[PDB]
């Protein structure tokens, strides 16, 4: 079998069936951002004379 | 005052109130997401 993403050259057997050089590869990515923010602010003021 | 006497009376009284109350609201997200299929291993970069 020749070089298929290898070396020079490689041994296959009677066995073996099949040595195939096809190039498939799969990906994926899922990102996910939050931000939360809470703020709350509360005064009073009370004078009497 | 009228002869003979005299008579004085002074009230004062006086409020203030006031109040202040402040809120603010921000607050910011987002998602992304992606898939792919390619079809040597230096494609892999
Ligand atoms: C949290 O909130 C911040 C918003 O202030 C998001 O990104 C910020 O982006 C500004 C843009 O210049 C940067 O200066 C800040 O440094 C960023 N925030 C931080 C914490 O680094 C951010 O995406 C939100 N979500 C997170 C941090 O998960």
């Amino acid at each position: 079998v020749f070089s298929g993403d290898g070396k020079d050259f490689y041994r296959l057997s009677g066995n073996v069936l099949s040595y195939t050089f096809q190039v498939k590869i799969n990906n994926d990515f899922n990102y996910e951002f939050y931000n939360s923010t809470w703020s709350y602010v509360k005064h009073t003021s009370t004078e009497h004379t | 005052r009228v002869l003979f006497a005299k008579k004085t009376k002074v009230e004062h009284r006086c409020t203030t109130n006031k109040l202040s109350e402040k809120h603010e609201g921000s607050f910011i997200q987002g998602a992304e997401k992606s898939i792919s299929l390619i079809r040597s291993e230096y494609g892999a970069a």
